[PDB]
């Protein structure tokens, strides 16, 4: 907090993560995580990171094996009172009369259940529902069908994701089944100076914009 | 909120995202109109 | 064929490969083979005075 | 568990070993020996009748 307050300028390199081996085990002969949860400040690049993931998945960047159904699912939008089935939660993101589920979610094992704002819901979870459904042909009744997915009763061998502000943390550690967490920060300290170079046209409105 | 563990069991420790704002904020305290915090004056 | 052995085999593997202390902050497991010793197993022979004794 | 998922004790003898903690399962409602397989058995259904068999 100080530090950055004050210039936070010195010469102070990591060692960075990458991005298509954040689902990979620890060591090299264990088993591969089933859950990654996103957390940094307020509009610090949650959603788009997200969405970078999704559009570089479907251009075939990233994740080309291990699963090929990344669904997309926003926290805010998704309103949890009245009868949120999986079905309808792939179908929403499947644009079709009818996406074909049976074939689907017939390899959990395959699959991305891409998250954001949990922080939308923090107000939500304060009693354990008794009801955790286990499948997705059934009126899941919707923040039940979420907390089901959550603690991986739905397609329990499905990978997951979740983008969230730190905001819960202990109450979100009741749920989650050891999941490798990761936090962000931000654009480094040349990140900004390339930003601007991506922002504005060219070179003479960046420098004189950066140097401002 | 960004949660210590000191010996057996970790607290809260709610914090600002930067000190800069947290100054920014307590300004905006003096401006804007209305235990008891630093007087208003 | 399916042996659902094999893939109910994998999945304990991956649910049961991580220990997670009381006060672990998120994502701060430790794994199982690495943070597990070997505890000592005897079969109870333990008489009351050997017991005040222990 | 973890050691005969892996294969290192075991191997013979039995191929289920169903963890069954006693806090989690609550006694009022209807527990039935397949939920309690289920409970355990990452699956739309995993073969009872030919687990239990
Ligand atoms: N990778 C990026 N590179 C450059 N700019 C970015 C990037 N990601 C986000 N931004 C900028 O930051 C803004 C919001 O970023 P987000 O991370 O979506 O904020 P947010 O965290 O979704 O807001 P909250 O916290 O979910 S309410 C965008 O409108 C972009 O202008
Ligand atoms: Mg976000």
């Amino acid at each position: 907090l100080l530090a950055i307050g004050k210039t936070k300028t010195c010469e102070s390199p990591v060692s960075p993560i990458k991005m298509e081996l954040l689902f990979d085990p620890d060591d090299e002969h264990s088993e591969p995580v089933h859950t990654v949860v996103f957390q940094g400040a307020a509009g610090i690049g949650k959603t788009i990171l997200a969405r970078k993931m999704m559009l570089d998945w479907a251009s075939g960047t990233l994740y080309q094996d291990r699963f090929d159904y990344l669904f997309y699912i926003h926290c805010r939008e998704v309103s949890l009172v009245t009868q949120r089935s999986l079905g309808d939660l792939i179908m929403s993101c499947c644009p079709d009369p009818n996406p074909p589920i049976h074939k689907i979610v017939r390899k959990p094992s395959r699959i991305l259940f891409l998250m954001d704002g949990f922080d939308e819901l923090q107000g939500a979870f304060d009693e354990h529902i008794g009801p955790l459904c286990t499948d997705w042909q059934k009126a899941e009744r919707g923040d039940i069908l979420l907390s089901s997915l959550i603690r991986k009763k739905l397609l329990p061998e499905a990978s997951l994701l979740i983008t969230t502000r730190p905001v819960a943390l202990e109450k979100l550690q009741h749920l989650l089944d050891h999941p490798r967490h990761v936090e962000i920060l931000g654009f480094s300290e040349a990140k900004r100076k390339e930003y601007f170079f991506k922002y504005f046209s060219d070179e003479a409105q960046a420098r004189a914009a950066f140097s401002l | 909120m960004n949660l210590f563990q000191k010996e057996v069991d970790c607290e809260k420790f709610y914090s600002f995202i930067h000190m800069t704002f947290q100054e920014f904020f307590a300004a905006m305290y003096y401006l804007l109109e209305e235990l008891k915090l630093p007087s208003r004056d | 064929k399916k042996d659902y052995r094999k893939k109910y085999r994998k999945y304990v593997r991956s649910r049961f490969q991580c220990i997670e202390d009381r006060n672990a902050r998120l994502g701060e497991s430790v794994s199982l083979n690495k943070r597990y010793t070997r505890l000592r197993l005897i079969k109870e022979h333990r008489s009351q005075q050997e017991r005040e004794q222990e």
